[PDB]
RNA sequence: CACGGUGUGGCCGAUGACUGGGGUGAAGUCGUAACAAGGUAGCCGUAGGGGAACCUGCGGCUGGAUC
RNA sequence: CAGAAUAAGCACCGGCUAACUCUGUGCCAGCAGCCGCGGUAAUACAGAGGGUGCGAGCGUUAAUCGGAUUUACUGGGCGUAAAGCGUGCGUAGGCGGCUUAUUAAGUCGGAUGUGAAAUCCCCGAGCUUAACUUGGGAAUUGCAUUCGAUACUGGUGAGCUAGAGUAUGGGAGAGGAUGGUAGAAUUCCAGGUGUAGCGGUGAAAUGCGUAGAGAUCUGGAGGAAUACCGAUGGCGAAGGCAGCCAUCUGGCCUAAUACUGACGCUGAGGUACGAAAGCAUGGGGAGCAAACAGGAUUAGAUACCCUGGUAGUCCAUGCCGUAAACGAUGUCUACUAGCCGUUGGGGCCUUUGAGGCUUUAGUGGCGCAGCUAACGCGAUAAGUAGACCGCCUGGGGAGUACGGUC
RNA sequence: UAGUUGGUGGGGUAAAGGCCUACCAAGGCGACGAUCUGUAGCGGGUCUGAGAGGAUGAUCCGCCACACUGGGACUGAGACACGGCCCAGACUCCUACGGGAGGCAGCAGUGGGGAAUAUUGGACAAUGGGGGGAACCCUGAUCCAGCCAUGCCGCGUGUGUGA
């Protein structure tokens, strides 16, 4: 561009959108479990992965993955959700914090315990 | 149309050096003669001549080649009609860490950035030569 | 003069029986339009026709093979 | 005074990235920031052993700048990757030839005042050290007033002709608008000669014909288009423009004097022109031919092929405003090896008439330097520079919805 | 845009002024963005960046504005006044039904919201502020204490020997 063109119209910046709109710029959110179920991965992956549709205090309804092996979640549980995508599951952009409100820490786990929220064995 | 005669002169010199001519000629003006005088004093060119027929004035410059390459390896116009550039005495540009010269027009005439800093004045930055 | 009332008209937002198109997924069904001269060279504008990719008329381009 | 007595966890070990093996499970369970692991030997899943990095902390999520030259002022692009408006004219604006005198607005320099303290940085001081506190500096890149300089830009006065334009001679052209007119051919009609086929296809059939075709000869009617010349030719801003003649009319090339004296370039908004198809009103209709009808082909044919055929294609008066409207290359100016063609002019030379050198404005083919990712471009630049404008910022959704104008 | 832009006479203010008023005139602003509309307290500063820039305005300091929601004025040197007055509105409380009362965006604290942020503490000894001649009184400013690994800095959880 010429100097005159820049003076008449300056450079324009395009705004950026967040990848976790439902959090509304908060580290975590609290929600009530609306539907717990399992889904199947996108190709070339094959499994049965545990997810749940949750309604948040932000006024949104989203889907959240459940990490670890073995959970006690069910209908109407109260859970804390954080950010993080599952990649091979389309549309699942959030994670459930293990052992926070009604979710419990995984059992018989001795490494990476701070994740999955398992206390020290005696 | 032609709107920057100084840029035209610098372009003529650059093209002549790249084509390996011995002399280059153009329509003349006092500003062009003043710039050519500074170039000759600094040693980038050999001879500057002015001829007058009746009212037309022709300026002729003799070029220098040392070894195989031309002496002037780079000449850039800095101030242009679409953007004038003015510098204070403490912000005069340095060319190739002092191995090249910046041509500056000050209230005491046309000189190099070195002489301008010595005299403690600023002005318009015409060109970089190296 | 604040608050309030009446009538009429704007704008924003939420909501609505029904309806239209878009994307993603899985390849269930009907074909084979494009990629080679892809088996009628392809594409652009416009008009008409057709279950569907598309077909035909007029003008244009080579980002068309062989001669 | 007492006595080691009261006091270590968290993440990770396929690559990006320092640190590897064994068991358990078998596209399951599961991991995952990106690329990707697991479908019987998993250094990538879980446990264990070992190790690595941190350490009263260790990890995850969220947010800002950076890396991102990924809005490019410093510091990017537009032939083919995204990107030059279809083409002109022109308003505001931006920029603008040479010489001279003057002004001191831009520009540069000095002085004075101000720019609170805290904060940042430097030299010290006090905290057992450090954080922290604190003295003095430096800095606060700015603003205002006043005094100076005049090279450049701007203003004013004067002058000049290389840009731009005017008058007089000559030249080429499918440039435009209007009206006449000529020949070839197709269709139809009328009439002679004449008698069983004609037509069409890969092969056929639909179709035409014994109330007489097709073929051949004569005459008539009507519409549309202009063979040969014809050309990598010409003219036009682009879209485009071809028989011949007259009338009205625009631009271009070329020679020398004369004249004005910067009167210039570009151009947001705006405005004019703008292929084909399409629309409105009235005419015309030979040939061709969307839609449609029939015959074939095919598994099916909606198509390609064949026989017919209506809008339309043509004219007058208006609208529409879009094309791969392309050189996929905005306009203007200057400079930078050569070789070979062609169109319209000027000049010189022979020497008698046809050639040979130059110069100018167009139009083509190669190619040095230079440029480019490469292909390629290369005086008709995509090279070297200047002025102004338009446009681009991953692929889809999408030149779409809503609103508005026409 | 019609008190709108300017002028004259008058009024009004501590003070210039369409600040108000009666006439006279038709001006004033706008592509250098008027009007309308969305968002927003501003600066010294803070974070990042080689710089140019970008993001930001907790804690400290200066300025501005507000005090349940709107409209007013009084007293006073000074207010259109957080813990003053009048009026209107919504809400809450006491009542013997006669009549009344109130405003934590001061400190502590409760409910609610939220991923999430503390004690219904001590003293005016120090620095300030108000009153008083003084003695002295008041001061949730302030100076201190309590809670929280929230951050920065420092220390410890032992040392040598021992195959």
């Amino acid at each position: 561009a010429t100097t005159n063109q820049l003076i008449r119209k300056g450079r324009t910046t395009l705004v950026e959108k967040s990848k976790v709109p439902a959090l509304k710029a908060c580290p975590q959110r609290r929600g009530v479990c609306t539907r717990v179920y399992t889904t199947t991965p996108k190709k070339p992956n094959s499994a049965m992965r545990k997810v749940c549709r949750v309604r948040l205090t932000s006024g949104f309804e989203v889907s959240s993955y459940i990490g670890g092996e073995g959970h006690n979640l069910q209908e109407h549980s109260v859970v804390l959700i954080r950010g993080g995508r599952v990649k091979d599951l389309p549309g699942v952009r959030y994670h459930t914090v293990r052992g926070s409100l009604d979710c419990a820490g995984v059992k018989d786990r001795n490494q990476s315990r701070s994740k999955y929220g398992a206390k020290r064995p005696k | 149309s032609m709107q920057d005669t100084v840029a035209d002169m610098l372009t003529r010199v650059r093209n002549a050096q790249m084509a390996k001519k011995q002399t280059v000629s153009m329509p003349s003006s006092k500003l062009k003669v003043a710039i050519a005088n500074v170039l000759q004093q600094e040693g980038y060119i050999s001879n500057v001549e002015v001829a007058q027929e009746e009212t037309k004035s022709t300026l002729t410059i003799t070029l220098k080649y040392f070894e195989g390459k031309p002496v002037i390896e780079m000449v850039k116009r800095v101030s242009r009609p679409g953007l004038r550039q003015y510098r204070g005495k403490d912000k005069l540009p340095s060319v190739k860490q002092g191995l090249g010269i910046a041509i500056v027009s000050t209230s005491k005439g046309i000189m190099t950035d070195r002489a301008a800093r010595a005299a403690g004045i600023g002005g318009e930055v015409i060109a970089f030569v190296s």
